[PDB]
RNA sequence: AUGAUGUCAUACUUAUCCUGUC
RNA sequence: CGCUUCUCGGCCUUUUGGCUAAGAUCAAGUGUAGUAUCUGUUCUUAUCAGUUUAAUAUCUGAUGUCCUCGAGGACA
């Protein structure tokens, strides 16, 4: 599930921000569609004041470019690192940069190819 | 292969009934004699709306309920607010409730055969043609006159009105009793 | 009626089979499809009671135990004087609930 | 338990303040040695999830029937229990559609 | 020396140059 | 450029009443006004 | 279940009022059947969050700049 | 400033209906 | 006559006595038909002919040649 419509994104940011943040039974006590851990994670990855959902830059690009081949895997750890910080746009970015920039014996015989 | 509206008005012997949209049936001339009839009602205005006649009432708030005084003076309005202000039983009485609903029964307001509901239905509470020489009560009470209405004191001077001509009232050419000064 | 919009009734000719109505329809009316104010009995037609055909309901089509009638203010709009209401068709209803 | 999950939060943001590894030319040592020692075994890679395997259904009836056993034992409950017993009775309805899930998860989802 | 309100409760550079100087020893 | 509201308005539409002065009307609802209007009736009583 | 829905609506319909109540917004309000309506965009609401969602589409305060020059002709 | 088609939730009604089988 | 401080009154804010594991937790509805209400998006097309509509609306068809970027120029 988790469809996250419009209606119901007003009434989990109205939630966080007359009930809490660190009271997640409380907001998930007001929607009758998800569970409190959806709804922390909603508020978290789209219903969060502080996270950046638009003006992707160069320079945010060249720190990506410049951390996804030091560190492969845990995309989470360099969430908030580049500072897009959602767990999701990191990869969506990511995927958008690789799809646009896509469009004994053997010493023996190195150790010969320099003396040849 | 249509008629005009003007040949289909000087051909009909009741002319004032006529639409703009009755050119374009199938038969005017029945049309025409189907709505000239004696007590024969019109269609209603929804035929070329399009707010299917119940999306105009958007922003208008009315009251909640207007009961009558056969409910009123059962006491039953004031045990029902009282209990849901203790919720947010009475018990007054039984016989009270069937005097009230048999030999204290209001006859309601009806209406005519043709009298159909309107869009608004609210704003034109028109009622015959209250004229010259007859007025309201209260009116009364602000012009202040124990029981002529003062102004036909000029009636006298600048004489009878051109707008009805017609006109008597009281003690000038009409030689009156209660509210009714003039006809 | 209220539980189908898209059943159509038999309106054949009347006959002298009286109608029943199932266990599980009893006490609903045909037309007016209410609980109250019984005033005529329901009649079948001939076709629609013969053989394995007779002794079944006229709404339900189950089993008939006891004889269905039709409401006093069917009767009295003249609602019941018509042909005989036997529910042929069967759109839109347990269908898919035979699935489930 | 609050104590040593703050313990975890200072050595996790020491880990990554410092950068402080595990010594990359003994890492790079490491990763040699293990990649000769898999080639003198000569190990085959392992491949990928086969699409239409018949190891697929065999092998998603039972891991299904190792999870439904543990989360599941004798009457009880949650709500996130409750999901878990329910998306697991649905992949024991419709085997097949839940092994396209978790290929289409396996191969995409990397979060 | 005013107590201000107190609602809260619910009622370095984080880069190392080893990690990526080893990361690229490993690719090497 | 609201098009398609003036469209469901009934907007660009040829109309005229000759009664209100040989004036010109954008809609059907606005000629079927104008043909009983102050206008038309001002035009009507001076012509007799 | 029940009259915990009817607790959860309740409880949501004073969260929608506090937040009518906070933003200050003067085009909510309310019918007599226990729904909202719009003033300003003239249409309705079915529930509680269909009120606090129109303020994206249908932006009715945008419209009122016309009303604004016509009350007053200064800027 | 209505209205238009349109992908997409949300409420409401039908006293709708859960043992149906060869 | 003007100014500084102090007091008294007419009055326009907020305001729960604590700590333990944030003290500890969860929050079910099925199908057949059908409707309503939100949101988003599309028609400055000019003219004529036909279909169509209460009238609109809508739908369906097209008109000279050359060059340049629907517009402009030249020729018949």
């Amino acid at each position: 599930g988790g469809v996250w419509r419009n209606t119901e994104d007003e009434i989990l940011k109205a939630a966080v921000m007359k009930y809490g943040k660190n009271q997640w039974s409380r907001i998930a006590s007001l929607l009758h569609r998800k569970s409190a851990k959806q709804c922390k994670a909603r508020w978290y990855e789209w219903l969060d004041p502080s996270i950046k959902k638009t003006e992707w830059s160069r320079e945010e690009e060249e720190k990506l470019l410049h951390l996804a081949k030091l560190m492969p895997t845990q995309w989470r750890t360099i969430a908030p690192i580049i500072g897009r910080t959602a767990a999701q746009c990191l990869e969506h970015y990511e995927f958008l940069l690789d799809k646009a920039a896509q469009r004994d014996e053997l010493e023996m015989l190195s150790e010969a190819r320099a003396r040849l | 292969n249509r008629f005009t509206v003007a040949e289909l008005k000087q051909l009909v012997a009741r002319p004032d009934v006529v639409e703009m949209h009755d050119v374009t049936a199938q038969d005017p001339k029945l049309l025409v004699h189907l709505k000239a009839t004696r007590n024969s009602v019109p269609v209603p205005r929804h035929w070329c709306f399009k707010r299917k006649y119940l999306q105009g009432k958007r922003g208008i708030e009315k009251p909640p309920f207007e009961l009558p005084d056969f409910i009123k003076r059962t006491g039953i309005q004031e045990m029902r607010e009282a209990l849901q202000e203790k919720e947010e039983k009475i018990d007054i009485d039984y016989q009270k409730l069937h005097d009230a609903f048999f030999k204290w029964q209001t006859k309601p307001k009806l209406t005519i055969h043709g009298d159909l509901y309107y869009e608004g239905k609210e704003f034109e509470t028109r009622l015959k043609e209250k004229k010259p020489g007859d007025l309201s009560d209260e009116l009364r009470i602000s012009l202040g006159m124990p029981v002529p209405p003062p102004w036909l004191i000029a009636m006298q001077r600048y004489g009878p009105p051109p707008s009805y001509p017609n006109l008597k009232i009281p003690g000038l050419n009409s030689p009156l009793y209660g509210d009714v000064f003039g006809t | 009626a209220k539980h189908h919009p898209d059943l159509i009734f038999c309106r054949k000719q009347a006959g002298v089979a009286i109608g029943r109505l199932c266990e599980k329809c009893d006490g609903k009316c045909v037309i007016c499809d209410s609980y109250v104010r019984p005033c005529t009995l329901v009649r079948i037609c001939d076709e629609c009671n013969y053989g394995s055909y007779q002794g079944r309901c006229v709404i339900c089509g189950g089993p008939g135990v006891s004889d269905a009638y039709y409401c006093k203010e069917c009767t009295i709009q003249e609602k019941d004087r018509d042909g005989c209401p036997k529910i042929v068709n069967l759109g839109s209803s347990k269908t898919d609930l035979f699935y489930e | 338990t609050r104590l040593y999950l703050k313990a975890e939060q200072e050595r996790q943001h020491n880990y990554l303040k410092d950068g402080p590894y595990i010594t990359a030319e003994e890492a790079v040592a490491v990763y040699t040695t293990t990649v000769h020692w898999l080639e003198s075994r000569r190990f085959s890679p392992i491949p990928f999830p086969p699409l239409s395997y018949k190891h697929d259904t065999k092998l998603l009836i039972l891991a299904l029937e190792r999870l439904k056993e543990a989360y599941s034992v004798k009457s009880r409950l949650n709500q996130s229990q409750r999901e878990e017993l329910g998306l697991i009775e649905q992949a024991y309805d419709n085997p097949h559609e839940a092994l396209s899930r978790i290929k289409r998860h396996l191969l995409t989802q990397r979060a | 020396w005013k107590i201000p309100p107190c609602i809260s409760n619910w009622k370095t550079v984080h880069i190392n140059e080893n990690f990526a100087k080893l990361a690229e020893a490993l690719y090497i | 450029i609201p098009y398609w509201l003036y469209k469901l308005h009934g907007l660009n539409i040829n109309y005229n009443c000759e009664i209100c002065g040989n004036y010109t009307y954008r809609g059907p609802k606005a000629f079927q006004r104008h043909f009983a209007e102050w206008r038309h009736a001002h035009g009507m009583r001076c012509l007799g | 279940s029940s009259e915990s829905n009817r607790d959860r609506r309740e409880r949501l319909r004073q969260l929608a009022l506090e937040t009518i109540d906070i933003n200050k917004d003067p085009y909510f309000m309310k019918n007599h059947l226990g729904s909202y309506e719009c003033k300003l965009c003239l249409t309705l609401h079915n529930n509680e969050g269909s009120y606090l969602a129109h303020t994206q589409g249908k932006k009715h305060q945008t419209n009122l700049a016309r009303r604004a020059a016509k009350e007053a002709k200064e800027a």
